[PDB]
């Protein structure tokens, strides 16, 4: 045995004129250490090759497989069927992103847009000579930057955010985190006023309503709550 | 017809492709990067070991330089690498690290003071002087004497990839994802771009450019068990192969990792063994000491994988519904140690294996990990098909030969991105292309017709059943241990599998966002790649680096000091055409000898090697006697080329 | 309209080509007005609960707020100004916070659906904040105007009169839960929004703030119900048709 | 949450792949609730102005609304239900119309600037609609709750009491202009929005509707001020400290 | 260098250019119409006399 799991999946093809949004159910027999990654590929290869979804690393490191699993945006490759005492799992694509088909959405291009919007790169007047010793950096500082640099752009905090769902221009938790990630990096010469020109408006940090769903769903456990508050205190003090 | 033009077309959004795109875009060339997926999700993001570069900052890195890194690389390759390329690489790796540090990559830094470290020879304390404080750190990885593997805590590939991707965004590079190159456009022996299928809309588009670079990664997914992402299927390799002109190098040279989690293949870093991890069998018996009384579990990665399989064949493996495996025990390292230095591996075992490594053992089995083989290029990165370049794991620039050093592959991706990037940029700016619409239309209409044929096929074969059988064949016959009889069987079944792939039928008829149609054209490509790997292994009657032939256990420097070149000139042939490029010993800085790991005298010496060796000792003696530096000596032994922008020496702490 | 406002409206930036600092100011004032009302209400629940200590007790406090140590029997007009002030902050806060409500069918449908799928505590509590806020537009105004215009009718007897005879208890009952849930959740989110107390272990601070929030609410609700019952009980004992309870407390010391 | 609402939220369309009909329903109800309140207020101004005809006059009408021809002295509780009903429509209308307010700094700045540059009558009148609407959140609620909970205090004497002694005149004065301007402009825009009377010469119909709107407002404002003064005057004559004016009118026929 | 390809390039967005673009686009040829100004503002819009045709 292995108990029968009931998998309910959101299906809809916006590019097809005859497609209508609906749920399709599949009956899958659970196996030891079974993840949604295994479940979806089983369905694809043996029950329904039509179903669209996105997996890459299947290790929780790339952020490709975010989706709503029983109401919570999570990484499907890191979600175990065992943790659902009931046997019924409902899968929806991540909201707040453009739907491609079924469980597949475009997170990548929204993130590239956000990265451009907050100028997600080192801003410096001079290029350090790459044939010479690197500029020294305190180890603690390098560790702090790394902590925020761990974001895998999975979109879970974007889809988890009620604010973003209602107001699409909101930069999102990932965008605010990205700003802080450069703010605390000694290599970046931007000042608080420069950052204000990027996110010092109602589609930016002031648009955050502190729902904190972003913090509670981040699969990498970034310190979103304290870091966003930190940014809010700094931006409200500009001028 | 839909046509897109750019000066520089890059196929692949990993470290190699993105870095090359930086190189072309910075000099004003319009460049497009095509990728199956958002670029920051490329396999490069999974690297946790680190990047090899001779900085020589830390105590355990003291005295390290280009020559030491070079020697580790050549001997590691079991002399199958192009030494001139290896030189280009080692001299540029330090600058790659420093450029990345300048771009914000948060490399872990050295702090002054004593440190609790594991050396496994004298696990004493390590002290870092004050003048080393704040510089880029390094750890023990890849089995090198000098610790030169740089890292950003436990997500090196991740931070590196993000920095390069962000630089591309800064520069205005056109990043176009969910776009797959399914064919290369070529005429008169020159590459003018690629035919691309839009994964979302199904549109077939021609991307023309003055130069095209393939940085599509490895082909690990032709194997059932692999550490590779599901997108590492070698289609980039296949499209180059299908031009009938570009050649693939050492496709049979595949490297395995000894401790991936079984059966998922999720990697459990080498740090487990390096820190004191213990491999156990079905009875809980620590077996490595029985095979390697001296080195034990700290033996060469190459050796560990071999012993593990040997132990399993002796009947000491653990039976499982997914196959046999062994155990990795790190609980013995202590709970406190795992939750501070191996907190990542702990999460992996818990998240996917549903176990706490501090209490229970992890199931492991060697699996495919890195692809040394790839598109064959010259030192500039250009393939036999003019205007077509390759870089990264997808290429056979060949700095790896038959065994790549742990930590050298993410290093090569960025380094090649830099070097091949410059040459690629020069080619795109200096060459003039003649774009005939007749040719563009032929290739585009040719692929539209192909997609249509797949959708209308009344075949009865199941694409997944075929793909899965291919993966089983590869794992069972082209793994760690190989022999003629089984390889002949593999080549025959793969050829049969290829022919049946043409009779595949799919259920979903739509041309857009169709994963079934995707498999329909990808599988035949993977099969051709698999044939190059299998046939290459069958014909190479010797044991070199990662290629081990049980029926030919010795390295043959007499008849096999060469590189396998695979091609598919006739679209009708069902087997690859294999030729060989001989390695000129006279152009080697280090003559063939003992590789360091494994049995001694396990190689058929070549007379020419002896001659060269003497010639080297002579040149070194004379020059070294005249008070000549290592640089002048290197030049006299084997001069190599480097773009002007990177011909500068690397400053080090202690000059 | 001014030249500067025209330039900002048409260009999207100030004359110096910078983004307006108004969004920052508005965000600050929204939280400031919120903080004021939240703290005001805590003190309000204590002073109004003095009825539990005895008529003479609250009567004594009521006179202090009317400046007894400065005026004869204390001028109730002092309470009028205090009421007008709080009313003003009440209005300003509603004006600023109203900006955060879902504002169209799409926003309402998608957020409500999201809330139900997520079952996320802090997200659900925000919905409560919004709901209770909207309700107080109607519930709070009634009470504020009365306190501002009939301050001489505040006391152990007079307040009990309005509570029962003038049928103000149904409004007070609903408003009690509305303002207490809104205020406690509001003070909690304010702390995590600006992170004044994050320190070195942010997650621990938030965990404690959440617990504190729940207790504060519990204590105040119960205390509110107790105080509520006291006013009702007394109001239900005022049966003499020849007694002017409304201005009784006032008819003691002018 | 239901399967259908989830599908609509995530797909942007109904299960039949059509756009939701909710926006149409909400638009209808917003206008319907608006029409009701607008007409209700016109009748309200007439019945409340009967004080100008004499105490006995309005007293007679007040008793009719309490079902005199069905109950003894008429049960004021009838007015309570009527008040609760209007209160409900009042709340529903505010809920729906609130969707139209400028909702952020950008919207407020750009619209206000636009209004000042344009000097367009109908655009400016909408701003007035919004302003008066927001104000009534606070002004209207106070009056509605009182009428619903103290119906036995309505009359020529009792109403004058609340107007002056309970200081309700300042609220009534502001509310008078607020609700009249809001209502008249609202009825006007309603006509041009749905074009019920366009006919063959739309521009002429609109020209007349605009004139009508202005007159209706003028007449009602003046009549409102006259009625206002009447209540105040009488309330200012209630000086006997031994008379219970609040429930005087009630103490006549139970 | 910036390059844009189409099968049929039409320079001018007046009656002649736009009608020709209809002719090419309807048969599957990718066509681009370039114009100094939004096409509906072309001089063709000023004709008030009429169009000659033997109906
Ligand atoms: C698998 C792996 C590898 C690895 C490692 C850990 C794991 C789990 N740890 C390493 C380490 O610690 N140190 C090291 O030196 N190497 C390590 N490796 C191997 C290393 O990461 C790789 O060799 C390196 O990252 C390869 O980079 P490269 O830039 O070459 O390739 P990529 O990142 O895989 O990206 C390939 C891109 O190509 C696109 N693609 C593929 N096919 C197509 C087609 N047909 N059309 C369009 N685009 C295509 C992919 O989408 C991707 O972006
Ligand atoms: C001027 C005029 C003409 C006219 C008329 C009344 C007036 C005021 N009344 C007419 C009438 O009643 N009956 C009639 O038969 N003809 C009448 N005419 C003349 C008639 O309208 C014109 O001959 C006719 O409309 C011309 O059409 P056509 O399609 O050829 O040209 P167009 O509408 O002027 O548009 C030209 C387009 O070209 C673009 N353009 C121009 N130069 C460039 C460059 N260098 N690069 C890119 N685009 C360019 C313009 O922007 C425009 O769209
Ligand atoms: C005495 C009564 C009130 C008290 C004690 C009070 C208190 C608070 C507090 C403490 C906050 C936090 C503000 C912030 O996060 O910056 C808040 C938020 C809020 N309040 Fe009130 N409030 C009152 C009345 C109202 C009214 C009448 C409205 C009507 C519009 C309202 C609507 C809101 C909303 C929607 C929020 C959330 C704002 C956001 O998410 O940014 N409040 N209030
Ligand atoms: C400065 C202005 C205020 C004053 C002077 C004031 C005064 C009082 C007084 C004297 C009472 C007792 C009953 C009565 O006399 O009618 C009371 C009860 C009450 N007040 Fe206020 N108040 C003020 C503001 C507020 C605000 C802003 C709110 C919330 C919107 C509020 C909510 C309540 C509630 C719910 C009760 C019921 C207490 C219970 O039953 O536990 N008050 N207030
Ligand atoms: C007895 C009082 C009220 C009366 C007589 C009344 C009447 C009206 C009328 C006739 C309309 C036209 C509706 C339409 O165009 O569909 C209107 C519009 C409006 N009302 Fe009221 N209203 C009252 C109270 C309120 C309140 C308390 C608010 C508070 C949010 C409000 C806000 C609005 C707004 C903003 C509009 C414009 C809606 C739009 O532009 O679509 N109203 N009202
Ligand atoms: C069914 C509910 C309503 C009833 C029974 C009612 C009853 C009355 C009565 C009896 C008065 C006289 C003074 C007093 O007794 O306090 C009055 C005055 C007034 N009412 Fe209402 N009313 C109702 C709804 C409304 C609404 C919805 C508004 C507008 C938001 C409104 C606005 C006014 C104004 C401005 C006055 C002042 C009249 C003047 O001075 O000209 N009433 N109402
Ligand atoms: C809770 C306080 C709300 C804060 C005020 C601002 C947000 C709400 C108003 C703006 C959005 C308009 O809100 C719209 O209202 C109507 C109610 O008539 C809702 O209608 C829906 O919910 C109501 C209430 O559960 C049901 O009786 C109704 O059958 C259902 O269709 C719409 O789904 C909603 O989108
Ligand atoms: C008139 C009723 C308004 C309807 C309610 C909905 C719209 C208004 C609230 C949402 C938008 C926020 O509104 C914001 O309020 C502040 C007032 O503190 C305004 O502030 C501006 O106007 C106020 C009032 O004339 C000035 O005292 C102030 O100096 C000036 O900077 C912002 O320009 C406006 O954008
Ligand atoms: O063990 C790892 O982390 C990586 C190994 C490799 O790249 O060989
Ligand atoms: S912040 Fe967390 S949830 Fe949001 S994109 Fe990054 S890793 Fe994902
Ligand atoms: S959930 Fe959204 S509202 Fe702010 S706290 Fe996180 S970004
Ligand atoms: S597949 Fe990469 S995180 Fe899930
Ligand atoms: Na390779």
């Amino acid at each position: 045995m292995g108990r029968m799991l009931t998998i309910r999946v959101f299906k809809y093809d916006p590019q097809s004129a005859v497609s209508k949004p609906h749920f399709q159910e599949y009956k899958i027999e659970e196996a030891p250490s079974m993840t949604i990654f295994i479940v979806l590929n089983m369905i694809r290869e043996t029950y329904d090759p039509d179903l669209n979804f996105d997996f890459v690393c299947r290790a929780g490191i790339c952020g490709s497989c975010g989706m709503m699993i029983n109401g919570r945006p999570s990484l499907a490759c890191r979600t175990l069927t065992k943790d659902f005492e009931d046997g019924v799992i409902t899968l929806l694509p991540l909201p707040a992103f453009k739907l491609i088909k079924d469980l597949s959405v475009d997170t990548g291009n929204w993130f590239n847009g956000m990265s451009q919007r907050v100028e997600s790169w080192i801003h410096a007047q001079k290029e350090h000579d790459i044939s010479k010793l690197e500029e020294r950096i305190e180890p603690e500082v390098a560790q702090e930057v790394f902590e925020l640099d761990r974001c895998i752009e999975c979109g879970c905090c974007i889809a988890a955010c009620g604010t973003k769902i209602m107001r699409e221009d909101f930069v999102g938790a990932a965008g605010l985190n990205r700003v802080v990630r450069f703010m605390i990096d000694p290599h970046d010469e931007r000042t608080d006023e420069d950052y204000y020109e990027l996110i010092g408006d109602d589609d930016g940090v002031f648009g955050c309503m502190t729902l904190l769903a972003c913090h509670d769903v981040c699969p990498k456990n970034l310190p979103l709550q304290s870091k966003i508050a930190y940014l809010r205190r700094k931006m409200v003090s500009v001028n | 017809m839909k046509v897109q033009y750019c000066d520089s077309l890059v196929i692949g959004g990993g470290l190699a492709g993105l870095r090359a795109a930086v190189a072309t875009q910075q000099k004003g060339l319009s460049t497009i990067v095509l990728s199956l997926i958002p670029v920051k999700r490329s396999h490069s993001a999974a690297a946790q070991g680190g990047m090899q570069a001779s900085l020589g900052n830390s105590k355990m890195s003291d005295g390290d330089n280009e020559d030491l890194h070079f020697m580790d690389t050549v001997k590691g390759s079991d002399w199958g690498c192009d030494q001139k390329v290896a030189r280009m690489f080692v001299n540029t790796a330090p600058k790659a690290i420093r450029e990345l540090a300048a771009w914000g990559v948060p490399w872990t830094r050295i702090h002054k003071g004593d440190r609790m470290a594991i050396i496994n020879a004298q696990k004493t304390t390590i002290t870092e002087e004050d003048f080393r404080h704040g510089l880029i750190h390094s750890r023990d990885f890849g089995g090198t004497k000098k610790w030169r593997t740089c890292y950003t805590a436990d997500a090196t590939g991740h931070t590196m990839l993000f920095a390069v991707a962000n630089e591309c965004l800064k520069l205005g590079v056109s990043i176009q994802d969910r776009k797959e190159a399914i064919a290369l456009i070529h005429q008169d022996g020159k590459c003018y771009g690629a035919v691309v299928r839009d994964l979302v809309t199904g549109d077939i588009i021609a991307y023309v450019a003055k130069g095209t670079l393939i940085a599509t990664g490895g082909y690990g997914r032709i194997y059932k068990n692999t550490t590779n992402a599901v997108v590492c299927e070698g289609t980039g390799t296949a499209i180059a192969l299908e031009t009938g002109i570009a050649q693939l190098g050492n496709m049979e040279a595949v490297q395995f990792h000894p401790t991936p989690l079984f059966p998922s293949g999720i990697l459990l870093t080498e740090g487990c063994r390096g820190d004191g991890g213990i491999l156990r069998d079905v009875d809980g018996h620590r077996f490595m000491p029985d095979y390697e009384p001296e080195k034990k579990e700290l033996a060469s990665r190459d050796v560990v994988s071999r012993r593990m399989i040997e132990h399993i064949r002796k009947g000491k493996g653990v039976q499982s519904p997914y196959g046999q495996h062994l155990w990795l025990d790190i609980s013995i390292l202590g709970r406190k140690h795992i939750e501070t230095n191996l907190r990542d591996v702990q999460e992996i075992c818990e998240y996917f294996a549903g176990i706490d490594p501090a209490e229970k053992w992890a199931p492991v089995l060697p699996m495919q990990h890195y692809s040394m083989g790839g598109i064959r290029t010259d030192y500039r990165g250009e393939a036999k098909l003019k205007g077509l370049f390759s870089a990264g794991e997808a290429a056979c620039w060949d700095m790896h030969g038959f065994n790549r050093l742990g930590g050298n592959s993410v290093s090569e991706a960025v380094v090649a991105g830099m070097i091949v990037g410059e040459y690629f940029a020069e080619h795109c700016a200096n060459t003039q292309v003649d774009l005939e619409t007749k040719t563009l239309e032929k290739f585009v209409k040719g692929q539209e017709a192909y997609m249509k044929s797949l959708v209308e096929s009344k075949g009865t074969e199941d694409v997944f059943k075929i793909k899965n059988r291919m993966k089983d064949v590869m794992d069972d016959n082209v793994g760690i241990f190989r022999d003629g009889p089984h390889l002949e069987k593999a080549v025959k079944e793969l050829e049969e599998l290829y022919k049946k792939s043409k009779n595949v039928g799919i259920k979903n008829k739509r041309l857009h966002a169709n994963p079934e149609l995707e498999e329909a054209y990808r599988v035949p490509m993977m099969l051709k790649v698999a044939l190059c790997v299998a046939k290459g292994a069958l014909d190479r009657t010797e044991s070199r680096g990662a290629h081990n032939r049980e029926d030919y256990p010795k390295r043959d420097d007499i008849n096999w000091l060469n590189r396998t070149l695979a091609s598919w000139p006739n679209p009708e042939q069902t087997l690859p055409t294999l030729e060989y490029e001989a390695l000129d010993v006279n152009e080697m800085e280090i003559a063939p000898g003992y590789r360091g790991y494994g049995a001694k005298g396990n190689y058929i010496e070549n007379p020419l090697s002896v001659k060269r060796q003497e010639e080297i000792d002579k040149i070194q003696s004379e020059l070294e006697a005249a008070g000549k530096d290592r640089h002048a000596i290197q030049e006299a032994l084997m001069p190599y080329e480097l773009p002007a922008k990177y011909k500068a020496r690397n400053e080090r702490l202690g000059d | 309209m001014t030249n500067e406002s025209i330039l900002e409206s048409y260009s999207g930036v100030t004359p110096e080509r910078k983004k307006s600092r108004m969004p920052a100011k508005l965000d600050w004032w929204q939280s400031a007005t919120g903080l004021f009302l939240g703290l005001f209400m805590i003190g309000h629940m204590f002073f109004v609960s003095t009825i539990l200590l005895g008529d003479n007790v609250m009567l004594w406090v009521t006179k202090k707020f009317e400046l007894d140590f400065i005026f004869e029997g204390g001028k109730p007009i002092v309470v009028s100004f205090l009421a007008a002030f709080v009313f003003a902050v009440f209005i300003a806060h509603a004006f600023l916070a109203m900006r955060k409500f879902p504002i169209n069918y799409r926003q309402y449908l998608t957020f409500k659906t999201h809330k139900d799928l997520m079952r996320h505590g802090d997200t659900t509590l925000w919905w409560i904040q919004a709901m209770t806020g909207f309700a107080m537009f109607f519930l709070g105004s009634v009470h504020l105007y009365i306190m501002m215009t009939q301050p001489q009718t505040i006391g152990p007897v007079s307040s009990s009169f309005r509570m029962v005879s003038e049928w103000m208890w149904p409004l007070y009952l609903v408003l009690l839960f509305a303002v207490e849930l809104h205020g406690s959740v509001g003070l909690y989110r304010l702390a995590v929004k600006w992170g004044w107390f994050d320190g070195e272990t942010p997650d621990k601070t938030r965990a404690n703030l959440k617990k504190l929030k729940t207790l504060m609410s519990a204590f105040l609700i119960v205390l509110g119900l107790l105080t509520f019952g006291a006013y009702v009980k007394k109001g239900l004992e005022q049966t003499d048709p020849n007694i002017d309870y409304k201005y009784f407390d006032y008819k003691r010391t002018h």
